[PDB]
């Protein structure tokens, strides 16, 4: 989160942080249309860096790694994917995702036009 | 790109087999030709295929196959990094 904030600060770009509790609230309440509002806010604040901290919360909520009988697809992540695909002309908004469980993350998240650039944040050195 | 030693050996063996079959078939036909049409003067032209050529190797490589899949190589890479020398001592320096 601090790294994303620092990258936003260097470019003097607004920073919007969507924590895991917000995604889980949209999932439990079955109100995933608010993701569209989030992206609209990002558009209004462009240039902006839309950061989705701990994006794997919904996958954990459905069972963690074993999960439910279904696949990796979920309502909130699906809305995020739709918005990200449509969020290509803006250019200003930059989407940064953070996840402590990359294994359970939806593979569609990593397809081109999505969060392609995976960066490993390892434990700090001396 | 990723052929194992066994795969390369199989390719070489198949090329040699193709060359041997072609040589046998050719000299067999050539022997019919003398039996069918006895030539007045005997003049053997030696072997029609004395050594393995490019076409034999191309036909053999046509059947080349990768015995070792990339998933089992991935498991071996996992075990190799399962003998990982830690991740905090790489910069160990004595106090001086």
């Amino acid at each position: 989160t601090l790294l994303a904030k620092a990258i936003a600060n260097e470019c003097q770009a607004n920073f919007i942080s969507i924590k895991g509790p917000e995604l889980l609230t949209m999932w439990f309440g079955e109100s995933e249309a608010n993701v569209r509002e989030i992206f609209d806010k990002a558009r209004q604040a462009a240039p902006c860096v839309l950061f989705f901290d701990e994006l794997d919360s919904i996958a954990k909520a459905r069972g963690g790694n074993i999960g439910d009988g279904g696949g990796a697809a979920d309502r909130v992540i699906n809305q995020i994917l739709t918005e990200m695909d449509g969020m290509s002309t803006k250019k200003n908004v930059f989407i940064i995702g953070a996840t402590n469980r990359p294994d359970i993350i939806d593979p569609a998240i990593l397809r081109p036009g999505r969060l392609d650039q995976l960066i490993y944040i390892p434990l700090p050195d001396e | 790109n990723g052929f194992s030693g066994a795969d390369l050996t199989e390719i070489c063996q198949r090329a040699c087999k193709l060359a041997i079959r072609e040589s046998i078939e050719s000299e067999i036909r050539r022997e019919r030709q003398t039996q069918t049409n006895p030539s007045a003067m005997e003049v053997e032209e030696d072997d029609p295929v004395p050594e393995i050529r490019r076409d034999h190797f191309e036909e053999a490589m046509r059947f080349a196959r990768r015995s070792v899949s990339d998933n089992d190589i991935r498991k071996y890479e996992m075990f190799a990094q399962t003998l990982q020398q830690s991740r905090g001592f790489g910069s160990f320096r004595f106090p001086s």
